[PDB]
């Protein structure tokens, strides 16, 4: 409440740079003698969105389920949606290849993936993702306006065939 | 006298009867064997098998005498809120049975109903008791858990269970309950179960009892889903017929089958990816029938959206036709 | 308890008995192969997913202040209260100042 | 080697130490003095021994705003008048029957100690001579356990021989409280004042600071007087922001730099990073995209638009503060630099429309600018909210719209970038078409580093004080209908007082100053001189 | 008072226009079976009034005697809200849509609260006591739902009379439960007849000339016609045949904004427009008054062709407006979209 | 006291449903083994739902333990599921004693009529399946909606499922006379003839006009002006209005005809619905139908979200217009 907030200095805490998270990694990892790639370590980064907390856990699950710090690892561990194949569906938008892109979607949907999900790692793929500073702004307002749907309470492999449309649809569209 | 549902009947009282998940059912029995259980968050849709596998842990653990007073059950659904986490939680996982020496079990159905301060709270608990009790939370959506819940328990994704790993017991039980099914109905069983192992046993089982024969028909009528071959009466109509024709016989046969048009829109969904498209068409096809899914969301009338799906292809149906 | 479907049919609708369609788009159905990259083949290089980098800084951080802050002698001070009034033209800063230098 | 808060330690002795509301405090102290000038001349009247036309009520009540001194000046006046308050806060169980029994003795009957170190005031809890007074501080916190605490206040006004402040900030409290009190408003002290005083405490301890940085402080926190206390004594003690000499004669370093510490923007810059510099310049590193979108997903999660609130600064546009060839190349810049702010303006009302916001506006009121919403009180009650919250969607809907957002300034920057190299062409040329490229900024969007709001808020909260004043009239009260009231009755009203101003200008008869009086209307006469002004 | 709140009607025999549909609400209450009442329209057709003459038919002449409540409300997220109410000893009048997204809350509460009312005060005239719920159009989607769940529980304690001007918001299942009375605007003759009435009682005679001048330009609007009659009256004690109406005030200030759209198409010019609405929307006008009188008069001065693009662009940017939390954003995008296509438009 | 004559003249018993012959089959021989299965009512609205389980309750119950043992929510709450499942599960609960004075006693379990049923998400469908297979045996649910489709597999698959078809224009004018034979009341056979039409098959809706127009009528004959303005529809004059604006290219005229349908108080989604029955069953090209039925759905979908008639109606009209004068 307001009142509170009044008598205490309010001191904002921001997510942490994945430098940091990637130090104190290298830190755990050199202090328990881990073998580890740097694919590992990448993905577990991309696991732990800003959350140190998330990024520890995630590395001592990988450790005690497998020992070895790469994606296949670390993605088995986490059971997230893989960034390659965001990457690739993303990719293939970019080429307006739409039956490839859905046969992603597709696979990624009969994986069991929640919407949610699936809307999140395509914004985080997309994010940071090699492609013009135009067709990325339409992309995002793609990817926000179809999170906002699946907000709103309209979630379905129909909706997500529709952004994945729109999407092609912003290259084919100059 | 009695008939009690293939659901319950079928259960895996044991680990080794789970049919899907191997990797993380060796990890949960290796973590059983070897005393390090650890904190569980079996997330996934439903009927994948997480309170079989939490309720197989608990009888591997604790015995029957002693399930009443060292494992305690909760739904979150039924009084969410620090009401139940400030309450049988705390004093669960804070107090000790007298000669039962050990550690607790919670298992916690239903977690993401939960509200976040209660969550908030019941990650505190987790945290001050953790030799004392080990916490299992079953959820659908790991979006609906706050982090700091999260990262305390090692998570375990139950998928939907692949068709070619639910056949089998499928079929098993279809030997054992003796019922004359063909290869369409376990085609049909698979399809709109979509891996759910308890939505499969029970639209077969009232099927068996609705019919006593389990076709794709029998199935189809038994569930009240749009029959394959309406849909594709429906894009017939989308495709060949004007707009006034298809108007009426689509209108006709959503009074005549008592169908929606967001279910429509669904199946018809399905039905543009597997017939012969360009990708314009197929694209525009997406984008319109995306928009006028939205637009049911919001109360709107159902006539106008109608008009406005059969519009969406016959923009494309001149196009495709002076294509060809 | 036993369930049923009740669908009182009208033979004279003609849409109860649908065949399917006769149409070249409707009979030719394409295929997809469902067949996609495996995920553990390619890798993930260094910041291809994050702002990371190979080169990390060093010594543009961790600075610590260890300030000392001298005194304000009585001519700087008289100074910034006129350059402050002068911001301020409507303030009375000579009736406030030297009470909060008393309050210190 | 300091052990007190700033709040305490810089706390007003005296009434003429607090930074504005001087009616106020008059008003107070004035109610004060009159009161101990009642005790002394009740204990004449004991040493002799042994109301209409003053009209001096038992009780006052005080309102206004959070931190604006309402407490501060109640202590003040107690003090320099010899008072002794007995507080009763929100923070001891007070229950009438406790409150009453409790302290129903302080004011009948005397003090047994009258004389030493008495001028202290204590509290209240149940687990030269100094007149009593109580102090209910915060009024309008009611909890279950507090239960007849109402009754217990309304006996203390009818059955009181020494004087009663309450203190609340809730501004509707005093409708529903029914009894007999003088009324006092504390309203929200200006911006200069303020930080003028803020710039008194830092030069006390031998720090230099600029005006505008603690205008932009005040002007982000409300003019919480003690929450910019508080955080200015965190910031100085921890060392400062960033060292800058300002040399200005209007010599030790100034210190600018508090505001972005406030609002965390410190965290995710570097020391060397500017904020300005680093909105003007290019984007093109990584690492530069994710400070961008970490800066913008910090001013998100406030619901605050931070570039468009400050969208002429931040554009590579001329701003000035408000007081054929080469016709081919003069109209082809102006038409792209309006193309790619049209573009930004449809991309931000795509934001504010078609995507989702973190906190959902309009939750408890209706939309900013109405004068219907009414007064928003926080929870009295030890109960959880019970409902359902998705937190995911909170999570990324801030970052997805700092993302478009950030992409959506960086195109149509580069765009109008893009256009501007060649004015020089146009410069070349004689024509000079940056007369139209201008932007014209108000003064109150200019003295501050960055804003929260690009409107006239002081505007908009007159205008509504006076739509207010003007609908709480007898005769006007009653109309059922509120926009179409301020859309037809209003306008009305507006020509109405304008005629009459003339009329009055004119050297007309007296009786038409009575016009209002002859339909007897009971509009209060500023509010008819505000009508009859003009329509800005 | 004005003649808009003293010259008012009060009985239904009162009403000079609309004489058979104030006939036929005269009849709806002697079956005593008076249901919840949809009355729609234009602003200022007479909709209020007609509410005010039903009610003065159902109960006594009480209903006249009135006072203002305010009432403090808990919201399920534990916070207080708080809001006032017109009220008398028989009705209740209440605009729900002051509480935002809260208004579902403020539906729930009162009229439970003026139930168990219902429920304490007995007095043998009226079995039900009428809440009049104003803007009813403003609602939101769980706040309709919320009204109809509360109108199918306590329908037989109390009543209720929902005055709108849209019925398009309105949901389909509120709708399908209140008897709908639809009051149309009064024409020019109408609205001159009622001019006419309302200045002979005060022993003053206007012309017809003026009464249709006046008529005309309130776009059958009559409390506007009978205000601005009142300015007319203000203005000078004899009523000319040639009388300058008094404009509104805020509406030549968005012709002025319209013609600075016009005249110049920079973004200065734009920043200039911002300014403009800003001062606009801090007058508490709402954006989609001045939505219409901009596209309005930026349909004056356009063109033939472009009518229908400008037109469709205020839509769509008007429904953003509604959509977004901001309507200034809609606004500004509005007024540099059209920048952008009068300046296309011009160049060739 | 007096009641609407939708709750009045519902039937009091089952076989008294007309022109529903399987569902009133079931429902009896449901009856004669006093057992009653999970019950999922869909069809047009105003054709006989709520009549028939209501029907079913009061012969299975006792008049005066109908309304005791049945409880009817809307399943369209704006508060989420989780407050209903507290309504189902406190009713499941509590339990009350039942005695008839006919000769049979009253049946072990409880009837929820959960209406709108088709209303409620997925993930509302799913968290109320847990519900009623954990209340089984002593609780019954009949689901009324009207889409079949919307209803999720595990709720249809546990549910018995009966179609209720539209009665004719001539069973409902019977109807209707004999409900104004019933309430004495002056009318033609023209006026009941277009107060069908204009409910168009929903006899519910035919039932609330009649009523409302003898309320307004105060005891004179019903006239299709009562009639037309009580329903809300905009007569077919101002539709050939707009649509003779459309035709003629002007762009002012068409601003004029929608100004005077606003001023006359008529809704826009009306002004939607009239212009699409048009649109829809007429002589115009597919490309026209089409580009005008998607201006159609967007500007009704705009109207839903409380955008202003004036301007989205202006909008519609000159996208008409456009569309109808690209033939010139
Ligand atoms: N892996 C599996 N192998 C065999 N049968 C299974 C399996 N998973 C589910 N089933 C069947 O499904 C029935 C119910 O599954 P449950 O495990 O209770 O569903 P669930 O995992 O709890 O999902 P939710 O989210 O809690 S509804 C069991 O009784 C089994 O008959
Ligand atoms: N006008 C002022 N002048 C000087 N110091 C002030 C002023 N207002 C607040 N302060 C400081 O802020 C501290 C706390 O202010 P309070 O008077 O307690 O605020 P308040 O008016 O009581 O509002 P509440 O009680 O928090 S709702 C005081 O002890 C002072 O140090
Ligand atoms: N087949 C029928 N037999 C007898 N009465 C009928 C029939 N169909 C409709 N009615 C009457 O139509 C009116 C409305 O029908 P109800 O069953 O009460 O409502 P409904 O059919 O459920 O429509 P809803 O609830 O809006 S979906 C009642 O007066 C019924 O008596
Ligand atoms: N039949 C009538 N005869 C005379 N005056 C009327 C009549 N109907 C309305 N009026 C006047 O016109 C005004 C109508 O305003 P009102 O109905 O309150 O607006 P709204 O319809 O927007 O609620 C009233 O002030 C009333 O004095
Ligand atoms: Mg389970
Ligand atoms: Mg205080
Ligand atoms: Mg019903």
């Amino acid at each position: 409440i307001e009142p509170i907030q009044s008598r205490c200095a309010v001191l904002r805490y921001t997510k942490l740079t994945d430098a940091q998270i990637l130090t104190r990694l290298m830190n755990v990892i050199e202090k328990e003698r881990v073998p580890y790639t740097d694919d590992g370590l990448e993905a577990i980064i991309f696991t732990a969105q800003g959350d140190m907390r998330q990024a520890l856990n995630n590395l001592q699950s990988t450790f005690s389920g497998f020992g070895f710090i790469n994606s296949e690892n670390v993605f088995k561990v986490c059971d997230e949606p893989h960034p390659l194949l965001v990457k690739e569906m993303i990719q293939h938008c970019v080429n307006a290849n739409i039956d490839e892109a859905y046969k992603i979607l597709a696979h990624l949907w009969h994986l069991g993936y929640s919407p949610e999900d699936i809307i999140g790692n395509i914004f985080r793929v997309c994010k940071t993702f090699q492609m013009a500073e135009y067709l990325k702004l339409e992309f995002i307002k793609e990817i926000g306006y179809t999170h906002m749907k699946i907000a709103e309470g309209v979630n379905s492999l129909l909706q997500m065939a529709g952004l994945l449309a729109r999407l092609c649809q912003k290259t084919m569209a100059p | 006298i009695r008939n009690l549902p293939w659901v319950e009947k079928y259960r895996p009282q044991t680990l080794n009867d789970l049919i899907s998940h191997q990797d993380i059912l060796s990890t949960i029995q290796k973590f059983i064997n070897e005393d390090r259980l650890p904190h569980l968050l079996l997330y996934g849709p439903p009927g994948t098998g997480k309170t079989s596998t939490i309720l197989a842990c608990a009888k591997q653990l604790y015995k029957d005498k002693e399930f009443g007073s060292m494992v305690l059950e909760l739904n979150a659904s039924d009084d969410r809120g620090i009401d139940i986490i400030r309450g049988p939680i705390l004093s669960f996982a804070s107090t000790r049975t007298i000669f039962k020496k050990g550690f607790k079990l919670v298992i916690l159905d239903e977690a993401d109903a939960m509200t976040q301060d209660a969550q908030n709270a019941l990650r505190r608990v987790i945290e001050k008791f953790t030799e004392n009790t080990r916490f299992c939370l079953i959820c659908n959506y790991l979006s609906k858990i706050i982090p700091a819940l999260q990262s305390r328990c090692t998570r375990f994704r139950f998928g939907p269970l692949t068709p070619e790993l639910m056949v089998p017991r499928l079929e098993h039980v279809v030997e054992e309950e003796k019922v004359d099914i063909s290869e369409d109905g376990m085609k049909a069983l698979v399809t709109l179960s979509s891996g759910d192992m308890r939505r499969a046993l029970n639209i077969l089982q009232s099927t068996n009892m609705a019919f006593g024969k389990v076709t794709e028909e029998t199935v189809y009528t038994c569930t009240g889903h749009p029959l394959k071959s309406d849909i594709a009466n429906i894009l017939d109509w989308m495709l060949n017929q004007d707009f006034t024709t298809a108007y009426r016989n689509i209108t006709e046969l959503k009074t005549l089958k008592g169908l929606a048009l967001h279910d429509i829109l669904t199946e018809i969904h399905l039905f543009v990816h597997r017939v012969d498209f360009p990708s314009s068409v197929r694209i525009h096809l997406l984008t319109k029938m995306a928009d006028i899914e939205y637009r049911l969301s919001v109360g709107t009338n159902e006539k106008i959206q109608l008009s406005s799906l059969i519009a969406a292809f016959q923009v494309t149906r001149d196009l495709i036709v002076a294509e060809a | 308890q036993r369930v049923v479907h009740v669908q009182q049919k009208d033979d004279g609708c003609c849409l109860w008995h649908l065949k399917p369609p006769s149409c070249p788009l409707l009979t030719k159905f394409k295929e997809l192969n469902t067949k996609v990259i495996d995920l553990s083949k390619c890798g993930i290089a260094l910041g291809e997913f994050s702002t990371l980098n190979s080169k990390l800084k060093s010594g543009n951080s961790a600075a610590v202040f260890m300030r000392t802050r001298k005194e304000f002698t009585e001519e700087v001070r008289n100074l910034l209260l006129e350059e402050i009034r002068w911001s301020n033209p409507e303030f009375s800063l000579k009736k406030y100042f030297p009470l909060l230098l008393k309050k210190q | 080697t300091e052990d007190m808060l700033w709040t305490e330690k810089y706390q007003p002795q005296t009434a003429s130490e607090l930074i504005g509301n001087e009616l106020a405090i008059k008003k107070l102290h004035s109610w004060l003095k009159d009161w101990k000038r009642r005790a002394e001349l009740e204990e004449r009247q004991n040493l002799k021994g042994k109301e209409e036309e003053s009209r001096l009520c038992n009780t006052v009540l005080i309102t206004g705003p959070t931190g604006v001194g309402k407490t501060a000046a109640v202590y003040a006046c107690a003090q320099e008048l010899g008072f002794k308050i007995f507080e009763v806060n929100a923070s001891s169980q007070r229950s009438g029957r406790q409150i009453l029994s409790q302290l129903k003795e302080a004011t009948q009957s005397h003090q047994v100690d009258k004389q030493g170190v008495n001028s202290q005031k204590p509290c209240f809890f149940n687990s030269k001579n100094a007149t009593s007074l109580i102090l209910f501080e915060e009024v309008d916190v009611i909890f279950d356990e507090d239960a007849g605490f109402l009754n217990a206040i309304k006996t203390f006004m009818a059955t009181t021989k020494r004087p009663v402040i309450l203190t609340t900030s809730d501004p509707t409290f005093s409708l529903m409280f029914d009894g007999c009190f003088e009324e006092i408003k504390f309203s929200t002290p200006s911006l200069l004042n303020v930080a003028s005083y803020l710039q008194m405490i830092c030069l006390t301890e031998n720090f230099r600071t600029d005006v505008k940085d603690f205008v932009t402080l005040l002007t982000a926190n409300t003019c919480d007087i003690r929450k910019s206390i508080l955080y200015l004594q965190f910031w100085i003690r921890s060392g400062g922001g960033v060292l800058e000499e300002r040399p200005l004669t209007l010599l030790p370093k100034c210190d600018s730099g508090c505001a972005e510490t406030l609002f965390g923007l410190k965290n995710i810059f570097s020391p060397s990073e500017d904020l300005f510099s680093f909105l003007k310049h290019k984007i093109t590193m990584k690492e530069e995209w994710h400070k961008f979108i970490q800066l913008l997903t910090e001013f998100q999660m406030r619901n605050v638009d931070f570039l468009y609130s400050n969208l002429e600064f931040i554009l590579p546009l001329p701003v000035d503060t408000i007081p054929t060839t080469a016709g081919k190349k003069c109209s082809a810049l102006v038409s792209h630099c309006l193309n790619s702010l049209s573009e930004f303006m449809d991309n931000m009302s795509f934001l504010d429309a078609l995507l989702t916001d973190v906190r959902e506006q309009n939750k408890y009121g209706r939309n900013d600018f109405s004068w219907t919403n009414g007064k928003v009180t926080s929870g009295l009650c030890d109960e959880f909210s019970l409902e359902s919250n998705d937190g995911w969607t909170s999570q990324s809907s801030g970052e997805l719209k700092a993302a478009a957002e950030a992409l959506s300034f960086t195109k149509c920057s580069s765009a109008i970038s893009k256009a501007l190299e060649t004015l020089n062409s146009c410069k070349k040329l004689g024509r000079d078409p940056t007369n139209d490229l201008t932007f014209y900024v108000s003064q109150k969007r200019n003295n501050v580093y960055f804003s929260q709001s690009a409107a006239n808020l002081d505007n908009a909260w007159k205008r509504i004080s006076v739509i207010k004043s003007v609908f709480s009239s007898r005769s006007l009260l009653y109309v059922g209908n509120r926009q179409a009231s301020i859309i037809e009755y209003l306008p009305t009203l507006r020509n109405i007082c304008k005629t009459e101003k003339l009329k009055e200008q004119g050297k007309s008869k007296r009786r038409f100053l009575h016009y209002f009086e002859g339909i007897h209307l009971d509009i209060p006469k500023e509010t008819v001189n505000t009508l009859a002004a003009d329509f800005p | 008072s004005l003649w808009v709140d003293k010259y008012r009607p009060c009985s239904l025999g009162r009403l000079d226009y609309h004489k058979e549909q104030a006939a036929q609400l005269r009849n709806l209450v002697q079956c005593g079976d008076f249901p919840h009442l949809l009355v729609y329209g234009p602003s200022g057709a007479g909709k209020k009034t007609r509410i005010m003459c039903i009610l003065r038919e159902l109960y006594g002449v009480g209903v006249e005697k009135l006072r203002i409540e305010h009432q403090t409300i808990t919201t399920p997220s534990k916070k207080k809200i708080e809001i006032s109410t017109i009220a008398s000893n028989y009705h209740l009048e209440v605009n729900p849509s002051d509480a935002g997204n809260s208004d579902r809350v403020v539906i729930q509460e009162m009229l439970k609260t003026v139930a168990q009312s219902q429920q304490l005060e007995t007095n043998s005239q009226r079995d039900f006591k009428v809440v009049l719920l104003t803007e009813v159009d403003k609602l939101t989607k769980d706040a309709q739902h919320a009204l109809r769940r509360t109108m199918e529980k306590y329908m037989s304690t109390c009543r209720l009379i929902l005055c709108c001007n849209s019925t398009s918001k309105v949901i389909p299942p509120i709708r399908s439960r209140c008897l709908a009375v639809r009051v149309p605007a009064p024409s020019i003759e109408d609205i001159c007849h009622v001019l006419s009435t309302v200045c002979k009682k005060e022993g003053l005679n206007l012309p017809s000339q003026l009464a249709h001048r006046l008529a005309e330009k309130s776009c059958r609007n009559l409390r506007k016609a009978l205000l601005m009659c009142e300015a007319c009256r203000v203005q000078q004690y004899p009523f000319t045949a040639d009388q300058e109406i008094p404009e509104t005030d805020w509406e030549v200030y968005l012709r002025e904004t319209a013609n600075a759209i016009v005249s110049q198409q920079t973004p200065q010019r734009l920043l200039e427009v911002r300014g403009r609405l800003y001062e606009l929307l801090t007058h508490c006008i709402p954006p989609e008054i001045i939505m219409k009188g901009l596209l309005s008069e930026l349909l004056h001065n356009c063109d033939g062709q472009l009518k229908g693009e400008v037109a469709q662009m205020a839509a769509y940017y008007e429904h953003r407006l509604q959509l977004g939390s901001k309507a200034i954003y809609h606004l500004e995008a509005f007024v540099a979209k059209f920048m952008a296509l009068y300046k296309k438009f011009m160049e060739d | 006291k007096p009641v609407p004559w939708v709750e009045k003249y519902r039937p009091k018993c089952v076989d008294e449903v007309a022109f529903q012959e399987e569902v009133v089959a079931v429902l009896k021989k449901s009856l004669e083994g006093a057992d009653l299965p999970n019950l999922l009512f869909y069809g047009p609205p105003g054709t006989g739902k709520t009549s028939t389980i209501l029907a079913a309750a009061r012969e299975l119950f006792g008049p005066e333990l109908f309304r005791l043992r049945v409880l009817e929510l809307n399943a369209s709450d704006e508060r989420g599921i989780q407050v209903v499942r507290e309504k189902v599960k406190n009713f499941a609960q509590l339990t009350v004693s039942g005695s008839r004075s006919d000769g049979k006693p009253c049946p072990p379990f409880k009837i929820v009529i959960l209406d709108e049923a088709d209303s409620m998400t997925s993930a509302a469908q799913a968290a109320l399946r847990r519900t009623m297979e954990k209340e089984s045996k002593t609780t019954r649910f009949c689901l009324i909606c009207n889409y079949v489709s919307r209803i999720i597999e595990p709720l249809t698959s546990r549910c018995s499922k009966f179609r209720f078809k539209p009665l004719s224009d001539k069973i409902q004018q019977q109807r209707l006379l004999d409900i104004a034979k019933k309430e004495n009341v002056k009318i033609s056979d023209e006026g009941i003839a277009y107060l069908v039409k204009v409910s168009e098959g929903d006899l519910r809706k035919a039932i609330t006009f009649l009523q409302s127009a003898t309320r307004l009528t105060g005891g004179k004959e019903i006239t299709e002006k009562v009639i037309t303005d009580i329903a809300g529809v905009i007569p077919a004059e101002k539709i050939d209005g707009v649509f003779a604006a459309c035709q003629s290219g002007s762009f002012d005229k068409l601003e004029a005809v929608v100004k005077d349908l606003i001023d006359e108080g008529h809704a826009a989604t009306q002004l939607v619905n009239q212009l699409h029955d048009v649109v829809v069953e007429n002589n115009l090209s597919d490309k026209q139908k089409s580009i005008i039925t998607e201006k159609l759905a967007e500007v009704d979908k705009c109207l839903a979200d409380g955008a202003d008639e004036h301007l989205q109606l202006i909008s519609l009209c000159a996208t008409v217009m456009q569309q109808l004068s690209q033939n010139c």
